[PDB]
């Protein structure tokens, strides 16, 4: 309806406010942890590893792995069958802070100009070694000859704080069929 | 069998942490009373079917509006709280609440939930509510708003009689089982 970012705060700020409220103290261990503070030198905040399109009617797996060469996902396509259901699996780690509203933005383009924009919101989490994972609600492909083509996608990861986390290009083909 | 994560947001004061209380131990607190309830999950059965409902508090603070986004994940219905005799907390989920929870989960279920239904009627609270030219939530004022949130159900209850406590439970599961696509 309205919706505004909060404030900023540090996990200092967060871990030494009401110090004494034993409640607040498990809150925060159920949701940041406690223990040894694990970080990886050398990496930003966020890194996503790779974006996976969970399709059940799908023949071979189609996944991005966004670690490796990104010019060639520029120059690639990626062949999703006319409305048919999937699900898209992100996997992701966060470092030091805490990301507040981590999103998923693509601008999609046919014949060189922009006709279509997505979003989707992963959510906020704090940082920890082990990796996370997220799964979108199951959504349905486009459908018709109007549709069928290919697309080129500009995707980015961004968040609450307007970071870019990640920016990469691939190309979709919409067919009859998986071939 | 099954897993339903359900979380628990509003204002602080409504009612949250006793209507998590109440509901899971069978006795309202009325004493000593945390900030937020731990994390439990109540095994029920609804009509033939093995639910295992894990349950979440919520730190309704301002401070920690940064924090409290982090159990978010993975939620499978929401409770929206505000309490029958707080207008303000009925504010606070057209300004606060539901854009939050919104922002954060588009497309998981909303049940908005009244609470201290006990106290809406209460001749004291109403007076107290009378001198600062305020009136306790009725029905179609709680309504109303569950219809401008698209809430998928609106329910009153009282964590300290126990009145409806037990069916805000039920409904938060039927939301999940029986959605709509
Ligand atoms: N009469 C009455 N008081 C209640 C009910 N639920 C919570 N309260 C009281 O409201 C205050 C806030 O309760 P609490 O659950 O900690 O609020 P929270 O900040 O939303 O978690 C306490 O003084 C409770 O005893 C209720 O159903 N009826
Ligand atoms: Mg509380």
């Amino acid at each position: 309806g309205n919706y505004k970012p909060p404030p900023q705060k540090s996990l200092k700020e967060l871990q030494e406010m009401d110090k004494d409220d034993e409640s607040l103290i498990k809150y925060k261990k159920t949701l940041l942890g406690d223990g040894p503070v694990v970080t990886d030198p050398k990496a930003p905040n966020v890194v996503v590893t790779r974006l996976t399109l969970v399709c059940e009617s799908a023949p071979g797996p189609i996944t991005m792995d966004l670690t490796g060469d990104l010019e060639a996902l520029k120059k690639e396509t990626i062949v999703l069958k006319e409305g048919s259901e999937y699900r898209v699996k992100i996997h992701f780690k966060v470092n030091r802070d805490i990301v507040s509203g981590l999103k998923y933005v693509q601008h999609t383009y046919r014949t060189g100009v922009k006709v279509d924009k997505a979003t989707f919101m992963v959510g906020s989490y704090g940082p920890r070694p082990e990796e996370y994972e997220f799964l979108t609600p199951v959504e349905e492909a486009p459908k018709g000859m109007l549709a069928r083509g290919t697309y080129h996608n500009k995707s980015f990861f961004t968040d609450d704080d307007k970071q870019d986390h990640l920016s990469w290009e691939w190309n979709l083909s919409i067919k009859k069929e998986w071939g | 069998m099954q897993a339903i994560k359900c979380v628990v947001v509003g204002d602080g004061a409504v009612g949250k942490t006793c209507l998590l209380i109440s509901y899971t131990t069978n006795a309202f607190p009325g004493e000593y009373i945390p900030t937020v309830f731990d994390n439990y999950s109540a095994n029920v059965m609804v009509d033939s079917k093995p639910v295992n409902l894990g349950l979440w508090d919520t730190a309704g603070q301002e401070d920690y509006d940064r924090l409290r986004p982090l159990s978010y994940p993975q939620t499978d219905v929401f409770l929206i709280c505000f309490s029958l005799v707080s207008p303000a907390s009925y504010e606070n989920v057209r300004a606060k609440w539901f854009p939050e929870v919104r922002h954060h989960c588009p497309s998981t279920p909303i049940i908005l939930v009244g609470t201290k239904l006990d106290l809406r009627d209460d001749k004291d609270t109403i007076e107290k509510l009378k001198e600062k030219k305020l009136a306790p939530i009725t029905y179609p004022q709680g309504l109303a708003l569950a219809k401008e949130i698209d809430s998928v159900k609106y329910l009153e209850c009282s964590a300290l009689t126990q009145r409806g406590l037990k069916t805000v439970f039920d409904e938060a599961i039927r939301a999940v089982l029986c959605p709509q696509p």
